[PDB]
């Protein structure tokens, strides 16, 4: 009953809207709903038209506001969307009392509104509009009629909003200062507002929220106050104090005028301009810095001139605050957009439409991740805005409808120049802004200011100290990419410096714990020593509850608390206690994933809170499918996964998420043609802006994960808007990790528990040490470290054992040691040296034989255990009578002692459930012997796919679409419910890296073996995969035209490589097949010898005269054979 | 002395205007480096010419099916059109633009209609067949001090129009300074129109606030030093030169000694603004510009330009030499 | 013309079949195609892959490709 009882509420109870939608009705009288529904996009930009803050709700959105005008529940949850600084609006008696911000301040109405089912949203919507301008200039009005009379500051902060305390006293200030100027008298204005400052810090510490909140704010406007004060008192001559004055910012009222709302005007450098009284709340205020004034100074100059506002420079110096800080010091708040390649003309222009008819602040941040084109086609729109502005024109005509300019609007743009996956302005985009470097802002008045706020004891050396010891690491540390110590990194030390307060006591130690954990996780070891020595030398100087979390959550999931892995932990704990967004940088297989799960794990031990964890695999889906995508064809906005992600949790149907933390991990690598569209979302702005318009908020309990194991082409744009986690080293030693490991394979599994006990001595240290150290000397083709192959071995071991249990109960101690013995020295050769050549493989076999012990059962080429007695390959060869004609048959495999010792391995490591990769030179048979093993199988079906430079995760995908069922998360079965599918990939590593070197495909196979799973796009939802295996082949990361795949992948794999055959067995091979030839003509059967030697001979005498030195093609394989 | 050779022997030179007044062509192509545009030069052109110029930039079809109506519209019934950066849709500019060039080759039948084209020369490469039918020209910044401050003042209540020469003088140092990129300032940057406007419209502000004759000379040199030029400075010591420039020119003294050569005194303020205009522009035009000109009024040490100088004629030379071998 | 023509052909190659070009109502079009012939080829296949075993199978045998 849902799509009726929808379009009911929207369509069918509303006979006004059929004015405009006449069609629409009479259909769902009628009543296809979906496509009525997908057909009211006409009436909702008509309603759009009528208020043009609603150009940032979504189509649902309005279409619910709409709907329900006669309960005003939903305008309500809007607010924090169409206005920003307002929460939600507080009715009563049908009837609107108030609004609260977003900070939980009050905002009372002069007079209240009275609604009515019949006012559309809008209009009552413009009428508090116009109510909420008259409310904040009445408290203006009356504030600065008490404070002008002589009322003191502490008794008026207290009964005001943030917006009337701020502006009369800004005016005051300004009457008075112009007044101090007027003579040479300003040591007792000075000393009068020094008490001031007193005597709001010190009701600072008794007060409210509000109140606190309040007298944090005025405190910084009168430091400033009290700075420019002290600054002219210390001017020497006339000229030199009129000139500083000129360029600060004035706040004076035109009290001689009829114009109520308009009365208030700011003078600077000779300019106005036109104060709004828009509604803003009590965001923070930033600490005023001579950087911060000029930019202002820039900005007043350019809207003089209706000219687009524009900052550039390296990334965190404050360009988007301080455009933020002066919308909010001219009483409006700007709107801030992040730029990215999905948007184009249209969506620029119809930005620029809502920006039009508002009459808002427009600030657009990461200018340059606009594409060429579309920052040339949009200059046609930026210079026709600046042409109405100027000239005083009441309509400009965008995307071919005209439109009403709003007289009050402005364009801002911030840049970062010189960085990845940005581009360049054109010159005739550029003259229609001014542009003004922001490159170093002045950290030490921060400090000094924000600690003084803090009310700690002495600000000026602490601040001091700070910095100067930012400045020591900056210097001192090594050359390495993931060190910035800049003015992020000071306001995350300072911000972590609060909850400190009342654990140390407002001094030195807070600020030397917010340092170490702030820096100390993201340093190395030599920069770990070289942050421990610097901070002892410039400062003077319980977790047991958290601790004992973390060892429960490691013991109980089965990881060994080693002292690192404690260490990473705790230092990831105390960092997301403030950081929302952390990245976690480490080598492949080294403890990431074990790392943050445990972390998470032990936060819910000690809290008792819900964590839902979605894990998100950015490189592999593209960007319209993760962020989602506009239909234009339809203008229909469709979800992507973190987009749809997001709307859920906003949402928040069952209240599910009030008790809970939801975390969002994307394991691949760091791009910055993807992350950078997260931007806003990451740093305070903290909302996600989509092209379409919608805006959606991040709650306070959102945190995101990045996982990845190089910060190569990641710029600093991220690296200093996230918290980061640096892996020196394995979170673990190779015993910890086996014991790890054999427990989980155990686990998985009287009899066992004494086969798991043998099996625990038989895995003995003390000469897996040197086995494992002499192993790394080999030459590994493809190769993979040590520490990432244990996982090979322990499974395959366990397997190994696992398949004789049935004649384990019928045997004496010797024979269960020797079996155990030989199947783990087995599992451990092909784990360690599988991917090395033959007569490495034997020399490795001698080591085994050594180091195990010569009492120990005896590993040898060929040995092997039948049904139990030990017996070798070597004597169960049988040979083949091949009639003539069976030698066009594709699928005829002559035997031979190596084929089978390959066979039985892969079919032993295919049947303990590990990806396989092969390897080897073209021709050398891995295709034949993976079809020869699987040919006579009852328990797979096989799939091949041939990989290739263009292919994608669509082809892959397509390849199992006859093979497999999605049966409901979601399920993906094979077809078949007795055999298994085995998805053979050939070639797997040509596809071609991205331009920042990444395989997407390589990933999504990755991210079908290590989650037994993907994404399924355009649902958004989670696909299992139930019983499919992953195998493929390739030539060696050697051969022309081949791209090396990253160990992320490959640890994931055993690798075998499989040579040529030898001289003899070629030789022995084409004879028998000589052989069954001739019994076409048998009377030259005796020469069946001499023709293989000829034939053999000839290969090898042109495989190595014709090499591909000469031509590219000169390829040589048996296949000629 | 490479001067020597085009003033001893050629009588005349084109600008802009010359070449689209004097021209049987109705196509124009502009071109330049990055950083560097025309546009006013079109625009100021279209005004003196009395003409209603459109300006379309290139990138996007809507702003393409656009520029195809309004093509359509400005060769039937006339009009000035401006295609911008085509090099942006060069399968556009060598498809539709192509065909359409060789079609007005043909009708020659409106004199109303004119299209100019800009493009970069550091860009990519614009068909043969389309190059070789349009109008060529280069738009390029003036070489020479002198001549780069009278051509402001030609461009354009005594205090107005002192303050407008002067800043006419700083504005073509400052240019002129920017050639030196190692010795000049640290880092290349470029000035353009838009600064020189926007510095004239602060000097009027400031005098229509300042009738007493009391000309906050401090502020102005702040202003101009921190905010119009400025701003686009993100280096320290440039904006030191920047401020060292500010302070000779603006200095506000009686009579300000602003090259080695002219001195210019201040205004009476019982003149009249023509006669005012009148004494700056005899001022201006009876001085001669010193052959070291780059040191000299530039105020940089001449072993620092010698190697500037002598290499541009080493390459002009070299390759004077080469051509004329052949 | 395109890399995508190789994609193609590599496919066609490497396999006998080209999936994309059968998928969805496509394929069950193509099995319906496959049972018609095999009844009036006297062959008796049930099943989906017996059918589509066939079809590679004869492919693979009737088509030549000469670059
Ligand atoms: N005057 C100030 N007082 C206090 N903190 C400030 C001030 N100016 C900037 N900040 C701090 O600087 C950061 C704001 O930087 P912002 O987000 O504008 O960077 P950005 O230049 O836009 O970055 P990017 O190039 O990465 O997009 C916040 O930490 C803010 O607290
Ligand atoms: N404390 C520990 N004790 C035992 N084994 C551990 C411990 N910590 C990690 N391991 C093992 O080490 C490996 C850690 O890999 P993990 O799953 O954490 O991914 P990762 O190192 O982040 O790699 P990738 O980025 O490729 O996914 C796993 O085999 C895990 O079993
Ligand atoms: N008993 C045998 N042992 C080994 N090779 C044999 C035997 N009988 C025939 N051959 C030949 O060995 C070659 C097997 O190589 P195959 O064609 O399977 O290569 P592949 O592993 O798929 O190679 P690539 O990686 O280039 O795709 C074929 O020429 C096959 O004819």
């Amino acid at each position: 009953q849902f799509y009726w009882l929808d379009l009911y509420g929207i369509l069918g109870e509303n006979l006004d809207i059929q004015n405009f939608l006449p069609l629409e009705t009479s259909k769902f009288k009628s009543l296809s709903l979906k496509m009525i529904k997908s057909s009211l996009s006409t009436f909702l930009e008509r309603q759009r038209r009528q208020f043009p803050r609603f150009y940032f709700l979504g189509n649902d959105d309005l279409l619910k506001i709409i709907g329900s005008g006669k309960h005003h529940d939903q305008v309500s949850k809007f607010m924090k969307k169409m206005f920003g600084s307002i929460e939600s609006i507080i009715f009563f008696e049908d009837s609107i009392t108030g609004v609260r911000s977003v900070e939980g301040e009050v905002l009372n109405l002069n007079e209240k509104i009275e609604l009515k089912d019949s006012i559309q949203a809008q209009e009552w919507l413009n009428i508090l509009d116009t109510e909420i301008k008259l409310s904040v200039f009445t408290q203006f009005r009356d504030c600065l009629g008490q404070l002008k009379d002589g009322t003191d500051i502490e008794v008026v902060v207290s009964k005001y909003i943030f917006q009337a305390i701020l502006l009369s006293a800004q005016v005051m200030w300004t009457e008075l200062v112009e007044k101090c100027l007027q003579t040479n008298e300003f040591s007792k204005y000075w000393k009068e507002v020094d008490m001031k400052i007193k005597g709001l810090l010190d009701k600072l510490n008794k007060s409210s929220d509000n109140v606190k909140k309040k007298i944090e704010a005025l405190l910084v406007e009168y430091l400033h106050f009290n700075n420019v004060i002290g600054q002219l008192k210390n001017c020497s001559t006339k000229e030199e104090a009129r000139l500083l004055w000129a360029k600060v910012q004035k706040f004076y009222q035109k009290n001689d005028t009829l114009d109520d709302l308009n009365s208030v005007f700011i003078s600077q450098s000779g300019y106005l301009l036109q104060y709004k009284f828009e509604y803003i709340g009590i965001p923070e205020r930033l600490i005023y810095t001579p950087l911060l004034l000029v930019g202002f100074a820039t900005l007043t100059d350019s809207l003089h001139q209706k000219y687009g506002g524009c900052f550039f420079g390296p990334a965190g110096t404050g360009k988007t605050e301080t455009v933020k800080a002066f919308g909010q010091n001219l009483g409006r708040v700007v709107v801030v957009f992040n730029c990215d390649d999905s948007f184009d003309y249209q969506v620029l222009s119809r930005l620029l439409v809502g920006i039009t008819q508002i009459g808002a602040w427009g600030c657009f941040d990461e200018f340059n991740r606009l594409d060429e084109k579309v920052l040339s086609a949009v200059s046609a729109n930026i210079q026709q805005i600046q042409n109405g502005l100027q000239v005083g024109k009441s309509h400009i005509t965008l995307l071919e409808e005209e439109t009403p300019l709003s007289p009050h609007t402005a364009v801002f743009i911030t840049l970062n120049p010189g960085y990845n996956g940005r581009s360049e302005l054109p010159e005739n985009l550029k003259k229609s802004f001014r542009e003004f470097s922001m490159k170093s802002p002045q950290s030490g008045t921060i400090a000094e200011m924000i600690l003084q706020i803090m009310g700690f004891e002495d600000s000026k050396s602490l601040a001091s100290k700070i910095v100067h010891f930012l400045e020591l690491l900056s210097s001192k540390c090594s050359s390495m990419n993931h060190y910035h110590f800049g003015l992020r990194t000071l306001k995350g030390v300072l911000r972590n410096c609060s909850p400190l307060v009342s654990e140390f006591g407002e001094g030195e130690k807070t600020v030397v714990e917010s340092l170490k954990r702030v820096i100390l996780p993201s340093l190395g070891d030599t920069d770990e020593l070289v942050f421990k020595d610097e901070l002892s030398k410039i400062f003077d100087s319980n977790s047991k509850a958290i601790v004992q979390c973390l060892k429960d959550a490691g013991q109980r999931s089965g990881f060994s608390m080693s002292e690192e892995f404690l260490k990473k932990c705790m230092q990831f704990y105390y960092m997301q206690k403030t950081q929302q967004a952390l990245i976690l940088v480490g080598k492949a297989g080294c403890g990431k994933t074990a790392t943050w799960k445990t972390v998470i794990d032990a936060m819910a031990i000690f809290d008792g809170h819900a964590n839902v964890v979605y894990v998100i695999d950015t490189k592999v889906l593209t960007k319209e499918s993760l962020y989602g995508s506009m239909l234009k064809a339809t203008l229909e906005w469709r979800d992507g996964l973190f987009t749809s992600i997001l709307r859920r949790v906003n949402d928040d149907i069952t209240g599910t998420f009030k008790n809970s933390r939801i975390w969002v991990v994307f394991d691949s690598d760091l791009d910055p043609e993807y992350v950078e569209a997260m931007n806003s979302v990451l740093d305070d702005n903290k909302i996600l802006t989509l092209p379409n318009g919608e805006r959606l908020p991040i709650p306070p309990n959102f945190r995101i994960l990045f996982e990845t194991d190089n910060l190569d082409h990641t710029t600093p744009a991220t690296i200093t808007r996230c918290g980061l986690l640096w892996f020196s080293t394995d979170v673990c030693s190779i015993s910890s990790k086996i014991d790890h490991l054999l427990n989980k394979s155990y686990e998985a599994l009287f009899e066992l528990d004494k086969l798991k006990d043998l099996i625990s001595d038989s895995f003995d240290m003390a000469s897996l040490t040197n086995i494992f150290t002499c192993s790394n000397d080999l030459v590994h083709i493809l190769g993979v470290r040590t520490f990432n192959k244990l996982e090979t071995a322990v499974q395959l071991a366990v397997h190994l054992i696992s398949s004789y249990r049935q004649w384990f109960q019928n045997l004496d101690d010797k024979s269960l040691k020797d079996v155990i013995t030989l199947l783990i020295k087995r599992s451990l050769l092909y784990a360690l040296a599988g991917d090395s050549t033959g007569e490495s493989q034997r020399a490795f076999i001698q080591t085994i034989n050594t180091y195990f012990g010569h009492d120990s059962q005896e590993l040898s080429d060929y040995s092997t255990i039948v049904i139990l007695s030990f017996s070798s390959f070597c004597s169960e060869i049988p040979s083949v009578s091949l009639e003539a004609h069976e030698v066009m048959r594709p699928d005829i495999v002559i035997p031979t002692i190596d084929t089978i010792k390959h066979e039985k391995i892969f079919y032993d490591l295919l049947n303990s459930k590990r990806g396989i990769i092969l390897c080897g030179p073209p021709g050398s048979g891995k295709t034949m012997i993976m079809n020869n093993a699987l040919r006579n199988s009852s328990l797979y079906d096989v799939v091949g796919i041939n990989f290739s430079k263009d292919t994608t995760t669509e082809h892959i995908l397509s390849a199992l679409h006859r093979h497999t069922n999605y049966v409901t998360g979601l399920t993906l079965l094979p077809k078949s419910d007795i055999k298994n599918l085995v998805l053979f990939c050939d070639q797997i590593n040509l596809p071609k890296l991205d331009k920042y070197g990444s395989q997407n495909v390589v990933l999504f196979l990755r991210q079908l073996m290590e989650k037994q799973g993907f994404w399924k796009t355009p649902e958004n939802k989670w696909v299992t995969i139930e019983r499919i295996h992953i195998v493929g082949a390739c030539n060696p990361p050697t051969d022309p035209g081949r791209i090396p795949m990253s160990e992320r992948f490959t640890r994931h794999a055993a690798i075998l490589y499989l040579g040529y055959p030898s001289g003899k067995s070629l030789s022995q091979i084409y004879e028998i097949y000589y052989k069954a030839i001739f019994k076409l003509v048998p009377e030259f059967r005796s020469y069946t010898e001499p023709f293989a030697r000829a034939s053999v001979h000839l290969y090898n005498e042109c495989k190595a005269r014709y090499s591909t030195g000469l031509q590219s093609h000169y390829l040589f394989s048996p296949r000629e054979l | 002395a490479l001067n020597w050779f085009k003033n001893e022997f050629f009588v005349d030179e084109w600008n802009i205007a010359d070449v689209v007044a004097n021209s049987e062509n109705n196509y124009f192509t502009m071109a330049s480096e990055r950083d560097v545009d025309g546009t006013f030069k079109l625009i100021e052109l279209a005004k003196a010419s009395k003409e209603s110029l459109k300006i379309i930039p290139l990138g996007s079809i809507e702003n393409l099916n656009y520029a195809q109506e309004e093509i359509s519209k400005s060769k039937i019934e006339g009009g000035w059109i401006l295609l911008q950066n085509i090099q942006m849709s060069l399968s556009w500019v060598k498809t539709y633009l192509h065909k359409h060039v060789e079609e007005t080759k043909a009708a020659e039948e409106h004199e109303k209609f004119k299209m100019f084209m800009t493009c970069h020369l550091t860009g990519d490469k614009l068909p043969a067949p389309l190059l070789q039918r349009t109008d060529r020209v280069v738009y390029e910044d003036i070489p020479g001090i002198l001549d780069t401050v009278k051509d402001l003042w030609g461009s354009q209540g005594v205090w107005s129009v002192y303050c407008t020469f002067l800043l006419s003088w700083f504005h073509a140092l400052i240019t002129a300074r920017t050639r030196l990129v190692p010795h000049g300032f640290s880092k290349k940057y470029y000035f353009n129109d838009c600064d020189f406007q926007f510095a004239s419209v602060y000097l009027e502000n400031v005098l229509a606030t300042n009738s007493t004759n009391n000309i906050p000379w401090a502020q102005v040199r702040d202003h101009i030093a921190t905010i119009v030029y400025g701003g686009k400075i993100d280096e320290e010591k440039d904006l030191e030169v920047v401020a060292k420039l500010c302070a000779h020119v603006f200095c506000g003294s009686d009579n300000l000694q602003i090259v080695p050569g002219v001195r210019i005194p201040q205004p009476l303020l019982q003149q009249s603004e023509e006669e005012e205009r009148a004494r700056l522009t005899a001022i201006l035009s009876n001085t001669i510009e010193p052959a070291d000109s780059l040191s000299s009024w530039l105020q940089l040490p001449r072993e620092s330009i010698l190697d500037y100088e002598r290499l541009q004629a080493k390459e002009v030379a070299s390759s004077t030499e080469q051509l004329l071998q052949e | 013309l395109e890399t995508a023509f190789l994609e193609r052909m590599n496919t066609l190659l490497a396999n006998a079949d080209i999936p994309d070009l059968f998928q969805g109502e496509e394929y069950d079009k193509l099995l319906n195609n496959l049972r018609n012939k095999t009844r009036s080829l006297g062959l008796l296949l049930d099943t989906e892959q017996e059918l589509y075993d066939w079809f590679v199978g004869e492919i693979a045998k009737n088509l030549h490709v000469v670059f």
